[PDB]
């Protein structure tokens, strides 16, 4: 039976209140009918008694309070799937954007979707080959991992991004991922340039993107990573598909979450930030994973841009909170022309531990990673000391670190925007990325992979 | 009975009006679903509920009833070995009844197996007068935990009739002569989880924990019923020191408490552990440790559920006669529910949005651990050790959870981005790090290894402490201006971190250190100080010490890797020392 | 008398709202009786009309509504004053914890007490001997003053307590304290080093305890500190015993003068705490001194841990404004094995002038300790710059006095928290430092004190 209100009470900046209702539920969504046939969506904030307490997308501007309806559709806010959502584009609430056929949808999902059982889940331990040997070998990624690139604005992340989406698959196997892209609160430029990738590539034949612009409604933006995400759990969980899922920015996804607390006038908590971020954050990056006995996954590769480069910032520092490690991209690194300025220092993976040893590279490779990382770091303290001041302190001992920096970071690191390199090259140019240094100076437990190859 | 109706659904914050008879801190059932509900605040006929389960979809009209009964638990045979929920269920027969591999609600769920078969082994004759806390008998649980049945707070006379056999959770198999009659007892009791189970006394915690981990047992040690603080920022290692700590951990049962954090790190645990089989005994870590899992994306109101639950069953065992080690990860995640509440009870700031009364919280959380004298005629000792992760914002410890911890707890381990950065696992700074049962733990370990470890602890100490103060030094002049005793100190201090504090938890033999293996491996580190120490007022120089000892320094650098079962090939160490350099 | 109400409105937190009462005063105590027969006391905190808003000290926890009563016993909280609490053990509303007889009071006495006519107040001459040369020499204590120790968590604030308490004694005929104890959200480790303490030195069966652990309700702490000051007057200018109030943790009182503000929603000052902070903590404090044609006295020695180791913050900075001194403790000298770690520089005792000099003490007592304070102010400075710049930047008179204040740490102030120095014993180990001094630099003491000592 269809719900509709004709009489509203009260309207106080964008928020509404309606009176004489019944039957009206929490985080109900809904429709107002203006009187020039505009028709904008809502949402049920709270409800006391006959009364409900709801926020319009597009605001409240221009509203009658006598010549509307206010339509109670009786369900939250939801995403219409079917099988032929790929290779299509849609909304930031999953309306179509590209002008094709029309889909009819088999079913309506709630966006925010359902919690995993824990004990029903399955531990992610299948490497991705992502082709990024400082990802690869050194941060590693598998299958139903969330791990996040941390960025700035004027790097390229939009870059790594698109490289990571042409290149990673899954070592001695046929599938092949399935791509659901999310653009969160960008501008129309910044969408067409991912718009024109997808098509040049052909990656839109194989993928689901949902397009949310910078003037579109503060809640679009909010509702657009839980639109993909719906997407992504029922290819994955309900078609069997490996999703691999990439959003950007999660910056303007927490600058919307910001503003739309403000509206609600909440109190800000650190920063001006909400005191949710942590679980309004945690209920999109969980959404990652396996379960035991369903075929199919779910890989998310969240990004954003820290505020004047700040990791300490609220919206990097919960991310790192929560995902599975993250890449960080570095100005100092990006200003000598790598691409991708991965800095492996700050850079983490917290589900290496399985991934390596067994699809790669039974220790070869596996091994060499905590070196890399303890020589890397006296090989930058050595490369500070001895640039700004004199002769460092050894030159087999403190200098040797210096020549194992500057062109392990112009080659070992550097890779390209459009080059994809196998694990095997990667672990083949990495035992000759060692130089110069000496077998004094590899401090490792074997002496096996020291001499099979330089 | 009165049934009373939603007029209000915010969050997860529901007010109910007609529950004129309903009490604070009771359970009650909320909507058509009956989701698991608590009542916090109460205005006349209208009670203030804080639901523990989704809300969403939920309006007024629909029907509230109170339980009459306040957050419990189910204790007693089958409960270690299970994951709980934030509210004590069963994860995998949720799994199995709902048929589902999500998490739905409204669906009723004993925490325990009423229907399975035990054997309750009575050892106590009839005609004999008891009280709280007395053992009427026990089952074996596990093949080491015994499960003691003992007599429920309240319960008061002379035991009747009682026979060992086969029953269930639910058959009367003991009766009491009480003065208010006759009372049947059975293998389970039902406890509050706000109110902490009552004891004669508490004691003091001056029995050190062997947790395994270098950098912890030497240098900033816990002990049995006391209390450790891990703050840090993200990626510092923060759960994987409480991971060592709950399976390396000389304690005999483990309650893990996954606290607003990853979902893949507690079916890490759930999986994992019933592989891990203990050598001496035979039986799985699993077979001494009950989990409770609240994620991030479950119900936030269930964080603090979950902090209550873990608490108590804690309690129950340490009733018992047990060492009980309890996991918190991680507290800020607690805090963050208590914050959320506050603003939908239209509450008053507070500290960075947390309500007034997060210290008093806290403060009566840690006060629920602690060494005591369980109540009973034996007077039997338990104890609980509370390891607690706080996840400060951008590393800042300067924060509200992070200080109301540090005012009640004796143990602080700091951890820092710098030393994660350089892979320098655990990452407890130990330069700012502390622990104030150092000395009672001090004369302890010199009584039992009959060795003056206490003062091998202050030296080494020293040595890192004059480290710093030397880098100091050399950032501002070179390092070739210092004296051959300053650089044979940084030296020293090099093996300190490397060989002795560096502690690699994915290791097949360095994940655990025996206190005989500390002892050792520190004993070798400080040897080559002071042979080297001698050296050099002998007349022998710096550099001509360090290149003749390249052999014996790399004995000392793997000696982290020897084998438990032949401890001797460290010690031997201390030989090669002495006679490398008295050849120099 | 007085009659029971069953007419309570509302239960929120630690706060209950009683409705239809009458004769009902400001700061009456009242009794909750429960249904299941447990007894609960609190006080008026606002009346008006028909209404009464109190605080409940046990918290309203389990309470049924429709099934409790309330009493108003019509007189506000009294404590049972006797010669015969000497050696018992009381809790935070001043009842038995020792398993002992209930004490026959001589008396009931409001624990707010009343406020001493400062033309009736008898000025604080006495020196008393501590036995700490930080303390006795540089912020000396006097009998009758207020003089607060300000600590931080993990600092010995507790074994600093118990050597004054141990230690402390006039030079005059009378060597005998009254210790009266009171703990204040404490935990059972903190209070077990008291007890154990004063057992072993005899001093349990001489003192008064009033023990409210972090186990035990937060609200008890606000009235905690007025049960034993209540107890150190009556003890003082009733019985005329000489008191040694030890107060901890004062921080405690602040956060539970904060809960409940804060549950009635009053107007914060800063950082959270009641505008009437330094009001409330004053009521406390003030209560303290000497009183003409009376033997006997209050002193007290409060302690508190600055949070986040900031004096600025609210609670230390209104007590440094209330309290005549402040003995302040810091981490950096808690580090480096001074015991006890006192920091002189912002130490502070505003009563030492009249306390000491020719007669009291010796001749030379003031003139040493501006002296040692000023050098030991200008070589920390010097150390500062021997940190930040080279040690080459340092002139020869710069290392002289960063030497000076090295030892002046390690010999001085570092004594040991079991070591009774004698006053005279303290300004001879000041003179003995003040010879690494330049004499021509000593230019706070006069010729006259400069040729007699060395
Ligand atoms: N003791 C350790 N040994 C080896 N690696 C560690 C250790 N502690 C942490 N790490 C590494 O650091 C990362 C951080 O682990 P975690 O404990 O999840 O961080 P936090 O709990 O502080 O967020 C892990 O992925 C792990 O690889
Ligand atoms: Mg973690």
């Amino acid at each position: 039976m269809i719900k509709e209100y004709r009489t509203i009470k009260e309207v106080v900046g964008p928020l509404m209140a309606v009176e004489k209702v019944s039957g009206v539920k929490y985080e109900e969504l809904i429709e107002v009918r203006m009187q020039n046939g505009e028709i904008r969506r809502g949402q049920v904030l709270e409800v006391q008694e006959d009364k409900a307490m709801v926020q319009i997308f597009e605001g409240t501007s221009g509203i009658c309070l006598k010549n509307s309806s206010v339509r109670f559709l009786g369900h939250p806010l939801q995403l219409g799937v079917s099988e032929d959502m790929i290779g299509r584009v849609f909304d930031g609430l999953g309306r179509p954007k590209d002008n094709g056929p029309e889909i009819l949808p088999e079913k309506y999902l709630d966006i925010n979707g359902e919690v995993i059982n824990p004990i029903a889940r399955d531990y992610p331990d299948e490497f991705i080959q992502t082709g990024i040997s400082a990802i690869d070998h050194l941060n590693t990624l598998v299958r139903g991992q969330k791990l996040p690139v941390f960025s700035g604005s004027g790097l390229p992340h939009k870059e790594l991004a698109a490289q990571i989406a042409r290149q990673a698959t899954v070592l001695d196997s046929s599938d092949d991922f399935a791509v659901v892209f999310a653009a969160i609160g960008i501008t129309f430029e910044e969408a067409e340039f991912f718009m024109e990738d997808f098509r040049q590539t052909g990656a839109i034949d194989r993928s689901v993107m949902f397009m949310n612009l910078a003037n579109d409604p503060a809640i679009e933006r909010i509702a657009t990573p839980r639109m993909a995400l719906t997407a992504a759990e029922y290819l994955a969980y309900e078609k069997g598909m490996h999703v691999l899922v990439i959003m950007t920015d999660m910056t303007n996804y927490a600058e919307a979450l910001r503003e739309i607390s403000a509206a609600r006038r909440e109190v800000p908590g650190r920063r001006g930030y909400p005191g949710y971020l942590y679980t309004n954050l945690a209920t999109l990056f969980e959404r990652a994973g396996r379960i035991r006995g369903l075929k199919g996954s779910v890989t998310q590769i969240p990004i954003l841009t820290m505020p004047e480069d700040d990791k300490t910032h609220p919206i990097p520092d919960l991310t790192g909170y929560i995902t599975e490690g993250q890449i960080i991209l570095t100005r100092e690194l990006y200003k000598s022309g790598i691409q991708p300025p991965i800095d492996v220092l700050p850079s983490l993976s917290r589900l290496k531990d399985k991934g390596t040893g067994a699809g790669k590279t039974r220790e070869d490779h596996a091994a060499t990673m905590n070196q890399l990382f303890a020589a890397y770091a006296q090989g930058k303290q050595a490369k500070e000391l001895a640039v700004v001041l004199g002769e460092s302190a050894l030159s087999d001992i403190d200098k040797i670190y210096a020549k194992f920096a500057e062109r392990f970071e112009n080659e070992y690191v550097n890779q390209g925007f459009y080059t994809n390199r196998t694990i095997t090259e990667t672990l083949d140019l990495g035992w000759e990325l060692l130089a110069m240094l000496p077998r004094t100076e590899l401090k490792r437990i074997k002496d096996d992979l020291l001499d099979k190859y330089l | 009975m009165q049934i009373g109706k939603i007029i209000k659904v915010s969050g997860p914050l529901v007010m109910a009006e007609n529950m004129s008879e309903a009490c604070i801190q009771d359970m009650c059932l909320v909507g058509d679903l009956g989701v698991i509900g608590e009542i916090i605040e109460m205005r006349q006929d209208v009670a203030s509920i804080q639901v523990y389960e989704e809300t969403s979809g939920i309006g007024p009209g629909e029907p509230v009833r109170s339980t009459g009964e306040a957050l419990s638990v189910e204790l007693g045979p089958g409960i270690i070995s299970q994951m709980f929920d934030g509210i004590q269920r069963p994860l995998d027969t949720f799994m199995e009844v709902t048929q589902s591999n999500f998490l739905g609600r409204g669906v009723q769920l004993p925490a325990l197996d009423h229907e399975k078969q035990w054997w309750f082994e009575a050892t106590i004759e009839e005609g004999t007068e008891v009280s709280a806390g007395d053992i009427i008998g026990y089952v074996d649980e596990t093949k080491i935990i015994q499960h003691k049945i003992m007599v429920p707070n309240g319960i008061k006379g002379t035991v009747q009739k009682i026979e060992s056999g086969s029953f269930t959770i639910d058959d009367p198999i003991c009766v009491i002569e009480t003065e208010q009659g006759l009372k049947e007892l059975t293998m389970m009791q039902k406890w509050p989880v706000r109110r902490g189970r009552p004891i004669k006394q508490k004691l003091n915690p001056d029995v050190p924990m062997i947790t395994g981990q270098r950098v912890i047992d030497t240098f900033f040690p816990v002990t049995k019923g006391g209390a450790a603080a891990v703050p840090g920022p993200f990626g510092a290692g923060k759960t994987v020191v409480q991971h060592q700590i709950a399976k390396w951990s000389d304690v005999d049962l483990v309650v893990y408490v996954g606290c607003g954090e990853r979902g893949n790190e507690m079916t890490d645990v759930v999986n994992e552990f019933p592989e891990l089989i203990d050598p001496n005994t035979g039986e799985s870590l699993m077979e001494r440790t009950v989990l409770i899992a609240n994620t991030s994306n479950m119900p936030v109101a269930a964080r603090e559920a979950s902090i209550y639950t873990g608490i108590t069953i804690a309690e129950y065992f340490r009733d018992m006669g047990y060492d009980v080690a309890i996991m918190a990860d991680s507290t800020s995640r607690w805090a963050e529910a208590l914050r959320e509440m506050s603003g939908r009870l239209e509450e008053m700031p507070g500290d960075e949005g947390y309500p007034a009364y997060l210290g008093s919280r806290l403060a009566e959380y840690y006060e629920r651990s602690g060494r005591v004298i369980a109540l009973g005629s034996d007077q039997r000792e338990g104890s609980i050790t509370a390891i607690s992760a706080v996840s400060p914002s951008g590393g800042d410890i300067s924060e509200p959870v992070t200080q109301n911890t540090l005012r009640v707890v004796k143990v602080f381990w700091g951890l820092d981005s710098s030393l994660a950065q350089k892979r320098h696992f655990p990452s407890i700074n130990w330069i700012q790090s502390y622990s104030l049962y150092s000395t009672e733990v001090g004369r302890y370990m010199d009584q039992i290894l009959q060795q003056d470890w206490s003062d091998m602890v202050t030296e080494g100490m020293r040595i890192l402490q004059e480290e710093e103060q030397l880098n100091e030094i050399v950032r501002l002049v070179g390092i070739d201006s210092l004296s051959d005793n300053d650089r044979l100190t940084l030296e020293v201090a090099k093996s300190i971190r490397e060989d002795y504090l560096q502690q690699n938890a994915f290791d097949d033999v360095d994940t655990f250190t025996s206190r005989e293996k500390q002892f050792n491996m520190l004993k070798v580190i400080l040897t080559f100080g002071k042979e080297a120490r001698k050296a050099l007022s002998l007349g022998a120089y710096f550099n001509e010490i360090m290149e003749g000892t390249v052999a014996v320094r790399e004995r000392i650098s793997r000696s982290k890797y020897i084998p438990e079962e032949e401890l001797a090939k460290i010690s031997s160490i201390n030989e090669e020392i002495k006679e490398t350099i008295q050849l120099i």
